[PDB]
RNA sequence: AAGGUAAGUAUCGUUCCA
């Protein structure tokens, strides 16, 4: 790396190998390099220039601090009224120094100590020690060297500038410094090297892993309340789209005993109030808090876990005189906003003109002949499979043509083998959706993201090149751009649908 | 400048226990 | 160079400032409500308070004989199918972030999650690629539709 | 790098001596977006910055006592007179006298002042507890239950804040700026690794 | 038994807690006799749950079976 | 602290659910009585976040008494009384019709003061409302007393 | 004088020496 040592501190010296480690710094260099590249060739017409080369250099040139070469090379369409040596924040330069074609850029990298972290001093003192240098190879006498301090996160520029390069480095450096993978792993390092975080209290998730731990002996409330606020929307087919606001429901689920308490939820209690949504979040657990004082202490909850994020909060206010009830929040998406879209359990709430909590059971008669630990297993199948889509579900639902179901419960009465059908069917149906959807087959899904997909796991890789962890191959990545022939290839393409609009 | 720490015999002579806590 | 002015901040200082605002505020609400609540014979005859009395009891017997919405919806208008109907809910927000209501549907959210995760799979004006994270889709809707 | 306070990164240690902060650690700069701006913290032309020494943050034992009987006289006339007009005493009242008197006003209202009724001879078993436990006590003489800390740092804290530059001229000598947060607000320190 | 020995050494939330020491947060010196023991987000304004940090069991101190059986015999 | 001591020696909530061939199983709203100080208090941790919580919905709910009540509760807890009444003393107005509040209000107001609430009170309650006798040892004088229940007669 | 050697493996050159 390039960072120096006033003495041997042995503890800084390991904590700083640790933290550059993976040859940060090298790819540190590269990565502004590479994107700083970037910005040039958008406004590259716009600055008359006619290429950019990022030209193969030594590995070791990121820390090779006595000498230095260009990196960044803009070849130009046409002369250029470069402007003399100055720093990024000056204004005065009036462009007209001297005429070149090569204008050249190099980036230097510093980790500054307290009193030497004047970042645009460095920049300008070995712009003039580079520049007035037998050893340092710089093609044009125009250039700018920036520099970079990651230490104090300073950024500085000085040297030669073309009309319209200054306030151009000016806003890509603005943005580089807030965002880039290598410096942003940086940061991560050294966060993690002083242990020093940003909020990420810590809380019991309900997550894929300690999913196991729930099916226990302690009695559990889910409390679900994404469906309390909410309006029927439908855009006819020729006339504009309307809504129609309609009751809610609130789920108060106990996987022990199945007994679903529900609140209808009119919507005569948001007469126009402004901050509906905070009115939602209370709501709710004025009335979990009110269950919770209801029941007798036997069967008062050891344990709420909540479906959205948002509930955490107010139930523990709600729950300030219970501080031994543990509310644990769930990353798993667990699908209980379904739940309200089953027939029997929708036509109650659709049609009521006043708010009253009535009591359901959604295991109707498995407990009679099955433990509770694979009922509400059974249970949450269904419901991810309803939530996957009604129509279908009902439909395997009903395997059989009879499929009878009175009122006193709710699903339809099969034994045992019809649910291990009707329950590998759900099961192809969530997988099928799934690969339908993220456009992978279901075979190569094995059985723990199966389990992830059932329960509302599922990740992304949007920061894919953060990998950075992961004839030294550390300047040999090369640039890109349309002047290259695929470039061409690709500005070549759709050329003649431009041809219908055109003007004169 | 330096670091090290001068004792404050001989630095006492405006300066009183309670004064600056109240 | 010339350090240019500007003032120190101080925890301790920032903290015992803020407590003597807030003591300094509840002095002043204190003298106000003196005054909001501070303006406001038969004390000691127990005769007249049978005679009250008797009036009192005496007294009865004298005395016998929604469309309108202005909430903003996380989608898109093409989003929407026609000729069916689709459920609405609300977007999980924290009671103390005093941001603007938002009204999804659970099935298209997941549906533009998926889509999302497909396309960044998929890949494995000044600088925008890493200017979507350091800066979504909706539409305002007005009396019962836009 | 010793004389900042321990959730700042330092040690916070305590001093008595005349220890000078020279003026070249009283400066910071920040890079706006516009660009780099500097600053001193001595800002008007004035002597050398001083850490402040724990000399003239603790309160002299004759102000203390005399102050003592003056607040137990206080409380007196303030009881018995609560005892005619039939009302608890209340923090409204005792803020005033707060943190004075030997036995701290504050002991008063502890959580446990019930059963340290019934602690008898406490000083006593305090002095002797050097021949039951291995480390000598610093605080022998007296016990923090009974009669409360007689002595207070958040004044101590807050002048050694201010004489060391605040938290951006505390900082600036740190790794801070490198981590890059925003701000320093909303940050705890992991004072054990999991690991 | 394993199950045992990770929920007896394991991270109780009060304990976890209390290993969190803010930033930038001064707090009078509690525990006179001996300071440097802060108790960090444990009881603290800055961060943590709006409820207090429950107490747990599995932690509770427990005295050896030889030792409760001179218990046993010495009553 | 107790008046014979010498140097020398919670979150109320109205609603209430009645437990118990059909499967909707319907309940009562049932309303509970008021909260009066507890013993137990202070278990309570990071009031700078539960005190916006409650500031919040003091105008998110503003006509839930017990909200008010509970701000009172952890403002007299931790050395805030002063304000606590003041912010009582604004909710009053927010939900008049309930006797919890006006009782909190009355244990929570110094002397005359106190007197100058629970004269009120009676304005917007005079109906069968405990609050009289609050106003009977509220009070000093016996001759008070008898002009307090004769109100009430 | 200090208490400031990263340990390696790769070749090429040289030189004494057996």
């Amino acid at each position: 790396t390039g960072i120096f040592m006033h003495g041997k501190i042995p503890t800084l010296k390991i904590s700083l190998i640790q933290i550059f480690r993976a040859h940060l710094w090298q790819k540190i260099h590269e990565s502004i390099v590479m994107d700083l590249c970037q910005v040039f060739d958008q406004e590259l017409d716009a600055l008359e220039i006619e290429t950019v080369q990022k030209e193969t250099i030594h590995p070791r040139k990121s820390y090779k601090m006595n000498s230095s070469c260009a990196d960044i090379l803009l070849f130009a369409s046409y002369k250029w009224n470069v402007s003399r040596p100055s720093l990024l924040a000056d204004s005065k330069d009036v462009m007209d120094s001297t005429t070149t074609q090569k204008y050249w850029i190099d980036i230097q990298l510093r980790w500054g100590d307290y009193d030497s972290h004047d970042i645009e001093r460095y920049a300008r003192a070995k712009f003039l020690d580079y520049t007035t240098d037998n050893m340092s190879i710089y093609p044009s006498p125009t250039g700018v060297l920036i520099a970079i301090d990651l230490a104090y996160n300073l950024h500085s520029a000085y040297g030669n500038w073309f009309p319209g390069s200054k306030p151009l480095i000016q806003q890509a450096m603005a943005k580089i410094m807030k965002a880039n993978p290598a410096l942003y792993v940086l940061r991560e390092r050294i966060r993690k090297g002083l242990q020093l975080y940003s909020s990420e209290p810590t809380e019991p998730y309900l997550s894929s892993q300690n999913y196991g731990e729930l099916f226990s002996n302690q009695i559990i409330w889910f409390v679900d309340d994404t469906n309390v606020y909410r309006v029927t929307i439908h855009k006819t087919f020729e006339g504009n789209l309307t809504t129609k606001p309609i009751n809610g429901a609130i789920f108060i689920f106990n996987p022990r005993t199945g007994q679903l308490f529900l609140k209808i939820i009119h919507t005569s209690v948001w007469a126009g109030q402004k901050r509906l949504g905070q009115l939602a979040k209370w709501k709710t657990a004025e009335e979990v808090a009110a269950l919770i004082r209801s029941l007798p202490v036997e069967e008062q909850p050891k344990q709420i876990i909540v479906t959205r994020k948002g509930m955490l909060d107010p139930l523990e206010v709600h729950l300030l005189d219970f501080p031994n009830i543990v509310i644990k929040g769930s990353e798993l998406q667990l699908p209980f906003q379904a739940c309200l879209k089953v027939e029997k359990f929708g036509d109650l709430i659709l049609k009521a003109t006043e708010p009253q909590m009535v009591l359901f059971n959604l295991y109707d008669d498995w407990l009679k002949t099955i433990s509770s630990y694979t009922a509400f297993s059974r249970l949450i199948l269904i419901l991810r499979a309803l939530h996957v889509n009604n129509d279908r579900a009902k439909v395997i639902l009903k395997p059989d043509k009879t499929t009878i179901t009175e009122p006193h419960h709710i699903w339809p009465t099969l034994t045992d083998e019809e649910w291990i059908k009707v329950e590998v069917q759900l099961k192809d149906l969530i997988l099928a959706d799934y690969g339908k959807k993220n456009n992978v087959n279901v075979a190569s899904l094995t059985q723990s993201e199966i389990r992830d997909i059932i329960l509302g796991m599922e990740i992304s890789a949007p920061s894919q090149q953060r990998q950075q962890i992961a004839t030294s191959n550390y300047e040999t990545q090369t640039f890109s751009s349309k002047t290259e022939w695929r470039v061409r290839a690709i500005s070549a393409a759709n050329l003649h649908l431009r041809t219908n609009h055109i003007y004169v | 400048p330096t670091g090290e720490v001068l004792s404050l015999v001989g630095k006492l002579e405006g300066t009183r226990m309670g004064d600056k806590a109240q | 160079e010339e350090p240019v002015t500007a003032d120190v901040i101080n925890p301790m200082a920032l903290r015992q400032r803020e407590e003597l605002r807030e003591k300094l505020a509840a002095a002043k609400e204190k003298r106000l409500l003196n005054q909001k609540l501070g303006k406001i014979p038969w004390l000691d005859d127990t005769a007249a308070w049978i005679e009250r009395s008797r009036q009192l009891q005496k007294e009865k017997d004298l005395a016998e004989k929604r469309d309108l919405q202005g909430l903003t919806v996380e989608h898109a208008i093409d989003s929407f199918r026609e000729g069916e109907t689709m459920i609405l809910t609300l977007k999980d927000k924290g009671v103390l972030q005093e941001e603007e209501d938002v009204l999804v549907n659970v099935n298209l959210v997941d549906k533009e999650r998926a889509e999302k995760n497909v396309e960044l799979r998929k890949k494995k004006a000044q600088q925008k690629p890493r200017s979507i994270l350091s800066k979504p889709h909706s539409f305002r809707l007005e009396q019962g539709g836009t | 790098v010793f004389y900042t306070p321990k959730e700042l990164g330092g040690l916070g240690m305590l001093s008595m001596g005349h220890v000078l902060i020279p003026q070249s650690d009283l400066r910071w700069s920040k890079q706006t977006d516009v660009g780099i701006t500097h600053f001193r913290s001595g800002m008007s032309h004035e002597e050398d910055q001083l850490i402040p020494n724990l000399y003239r943050y603790i309160q002299p034992w004759e102000s203390e006592f005399i102050d003592s009987q003056r607040v137990w006289a206080e409380y007196a006339l303030k009881r018995q007179e609560a005892i005619a007009q039939n009302r608890r005493l209340t923090l409204e009242d005792l803020e005033d006298s707060w943190d004075r008197g030997i036995p701290r006003i504050n002991t008063l209202f502890q959580k446990d002042r019930h059963t340290l009724a019934y602690d008898k001879g406490w000083r006593v078993r305090t002095d002797f507890k050097q021949y039951q436990v291995l480390k000598q006590n610093p605080f022998w003489w007296t016990h923090q239950r009974h009669d409360g800390k007689l002595w207070n740092l958040n004044n101590y804290r807050t002048d050694m804040i201010q004489a060391l530059g605040g938290v951006e001229g505390i900082l600036e000598h740190t790794l801070f700026k490198g981590t890059y947060f925003p701000t320093w607000e909303g940050l705890f320190w992991e004072k054990a690794s999991g690991f | 038994r394993y199950r045992k020995m990770k929920e007896r050494l394991g991270l109780t939330e009060i304990r976890k807690q209390a290993n969190r020491m803010s930033f930038g947060e001064i707090e009078e010196d509690a525990y006179q006799e001996d300071l440097g023991f802060s108790l960090g987000h444990l009881g603290k304004s800055g961060s943590g749950r709006v409820r207090q940090t429950q107490v747990n069991e599995a932690t509770k101190a427990r005295i050896s079976k030889t030792l409760q059986r001179t218990l046993q015999k010495q009553s | 602290v107790d008046p014979r001591q010498t140097q020398f020696g919670r979150n109320t909530l109205m609603d209430m659910r009645l437990s118990q061939q059909t499967v909707v199983d319907p309940k009562g709203y049932l309303t509970d009585l008021n909260s009066m100080i507890p013993t137990h208090g202070g278990d309570i941790n990071d009031i700078k976040k539960a005190r916006l919580l409650l500031k919040s919905v003091r105008e998110t709910n503003p006509h839930h008494p017990p909200a008010w009540i509970a701000s009172a509760r952890l403002e007299e807890v931790t050395g805030k009384l002063q304000v606590a009444r003041n912010l009582i003393m604004k909710g009053t107005e927010m939900c008049p019709k309930s006797e919890d509040v006006w009782l909190e209000a009355a244990r929570l107001q110094p002397g005359d003061t106190a007197k100058a609430v629970v004269a009120q009170a009676v304005r917007h309650l005079p109906q069968s409302v405990r609050i009289y006798i609050r106003a009977a040892e509220l009070e000093t004088d016996i001759r008070a007393k008898k002009r307090v229940l004769r109100k009430a007669l």
